[PDB]
RNA sequence: UUUUAAGAACUAGAUACUAACACAUUUUU
RNA sequence: AUAAAUUUUUAAG
């Protein structure tokens, strides 16, 4: 679900405007 | 389209391709000619 | 800082703007020589 | 050339200021590789 | 690369070797003299070499007169001009 | 019709090397590729002066004109080319030499150089 | 021209009448090229012992452009002759009279890393031998 | 009158034309 | 306790 994250649209961003969660930082 | 085209053409002595053949035409005959005055010697 | 930012970003846009065939070399060439100047001088900021 | 090099001071101001008299930018105007060496390497990089 | 290169291709070629062996064509205006006169053949052939000729004549012939000063030019186009009609001369007699 | 075209239409028989051979054949009749001439754009390196109108061609000129490959062979081999050039003013017609010993031009025939 | 007698061990390669056309006559009138049984020679300067291998021209029938297949097959025939010699009579090096057959020769011999190959620095007279009597016998 | 080119067969391999287009070239030893 | 995926080519100058 898109929460607020990634961008307005993957456009111009050239990426993919793939997110994942991250697994890093949590507790 | 500002300098000479003429750098742009193959004929021309001036640019390094043909330059550096004849350097190499040279050096060999340059070899060529010392061996054969070291044989007369 | 933002500045500098920006100053980055408008070379780049040199690089391109000024090359319109070079080639190909001169090309990965002149952004390398952009980026590590770039990273090298900036090392630690850019990560945040 | 270290002997000569002593006889060098004020490098930094001259290397900020190149850009006022000559057109083309040094990208990194923030050592002279004579007086600070070389700061980096790569060719590990490379090889990766 | 002027069309002087691509006049002369294979693909331009190749479809004027058809045209000679399947109809009428082959021009005249490309090939040259041919050298020789007695070695020319059927009648209907050497008429089109003969007006090959004339043309010249009549091109070179008109470039006499005119007044752009240069007399040793005149003067080699003028020996161009008799070689050219003796030639005509030489396609009549053949014929 | 594209300036730059990948494929041309052949016909359906078209023996390609038969073509080369009586296309071989074809290449000695014709006028114009048997010309022993040529014709190439070009500039005027050493500028110039007409020898016939005292024109000068001041340094380096656009010229419509005629290169020939010399009989002539530098060195044991080395080719060497003569162009000319006509004169704007008169006409008149101008050679050159391309030395590859001497990376230099040196001319002859209705022009001299400048100095 | 020393090096030829030290310890090593090099053969020597003539093409040259591999390929021969001579001119006969034809029964209106002509110049007839044909094509007489060539041979490959190749002699060590110690031994002298003469490898030929004979070639018989009904092989030519098939082809056209026969300088590259005369080049090719020859160099073929010097691999092959090479396959012919037990480690210590493998030649150390190989030299041609003709720079012509360089490279079908690096192309047959590099299984041979062991074995150079090089020019002639002087002319020489394995073209018209021939001329000798047995063999031009032997290969008639 | 004068004149010789044309056909058949064989060989190995790379060279011409165009410049309107782009030309901070920078930079690590 | 994550399942989040942009493009893509022809002519003329
Ligand atoms: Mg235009
Ligand atoms: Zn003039």
């Amino acid at each position: 679900s898109y929460n607020g994250i990634g961008l307005k649209s993957a456009k111009g961003s050239s990426t993919s405007g793939h997110v994942q969660r991250s697994l890093a930082s949590n507790n | 389209g500002s300098g000479d085209l003429n750098l742009l053409k193959s004929w021309n002595p001036k640019l390094m391709k043909n330059r550096k053949k004849v350097w190499e035409t040279e050096q060999d005959l340059i070899t060529e000619q010392q061996k054969l005055n070291t044989r007369l010697k | 800082s933002e500045e500098e930012i920006k100053k980055f970003d408008s070379r780049i846009r040199g690089i391109l703007m000024a090359s319109g065939s070079t080639t190909f070399t001169k090309v990965a060439a002149k952004w390398n020589t952009s980026l590590i100047s770039l990273f090298t001088y900036f090392r630690e900021a850019i990560v945040a | 050339d270290r002997h000569t090099l002593a006889y060098d001071r004020g490098h930094r101001i001259r290397r900020e200021f190149k850009q006022y008299s000559l057109e083309r930018n040094s990208p990194f105007w923030w050592t002279n590789s004579h007086h600070d060496g070389k700061l980096w390497n790569l060719n590990a990089y490379r090889t990766d | 690369s002027r069309n002087v290169d691509k006049a002369n291709s294979v693909l331009v070629r190749f479809q004027e070797q058809q045209a000679e062996s399947a109809g009428g064509y082959k021009d005249y205006s490309r090939y040259q003299r041919p050298r020789n006169v007695s070695k020319v053949k059927s009648i209907k052939e050497a008429n089109e070499w003969k007006r090959q000729v004339s043309k010249e004549i009549k091109q070179k012939s008109t470039r006499i007169y005119d007044p752009s000063l240069n007399e040793m030019q005149i003067a080699e186009l003028n020996d161009e001009l008799n070689n050219l009609f003796k030639e005509w001369k030489r396609w009549q007699w053949h014929i | 019709s594209e300036r730059k075209a990948i494929n041309k239409y052949y016909p359906p028989d078209y023996n390609p090397l038969e073509a080369e051979k009586l296309s071989r054949k074809m290449a000695k009749k014709l006028k114009t590729m048997n010309k022993s001439h040529a014709s190439i754009r070009l500039m005027t390196p050493f500028s110039m002066r007409c020898l016939e109108c005292n024109e000068y061609i001041p340094k380096s000129r656009k010229f419509n004109g005629k290169k020939e490959l010399l009989k002539e062979k530098y060195l044991d081999s080395i080719k060497i080319y003569r162009l000319t050039i006509s004169c704007p003013r008169c006409a008149n017609s101008i050679a050159f030499r391309t030395d590859p010993g001497n990376s230099d031009y040196v001319m002859e025939v209705g022009g001299v150089r400048n100095y | 021209y020393a090096e030829l007698f030290n310890n090593d061990i090099k053969l020597f390669v003539d093409d040259t009448n591999v390929y021969r056309v001579t001119v006969h006559k034809t029964f209106e009138g002509n110049v007839a090229t044909k094509a007489i049984n060539g041979c490959i020679f190749t002699l060590n300067p110690k031994t002298g012992h003469l490898f030929l291998k004979i070639i018989h021209t009904s092989v030519w029938a098939g082809q056209k452009r026969l300088s590259q297949l005369a080049k090719w097959k020859t160099a073929e025939e010097v691999s092959a002759l090479v396959r012919s010699l037990p480690k210590e009579e493998q030649p150390k090096q190989i030299i041609v009279t003709r720079k012509a057959m360089l490279d079908p020769l690096e192309v047959h011999m590099l299984d041979f890393p062991n074995i150079a190959i090089r020019p002639t620095e002087l002319r020489l007279p394995f073209s018209a031998a021939m001329s000798i009597d047995k063999l031009s016998d032997v290969v008639m």
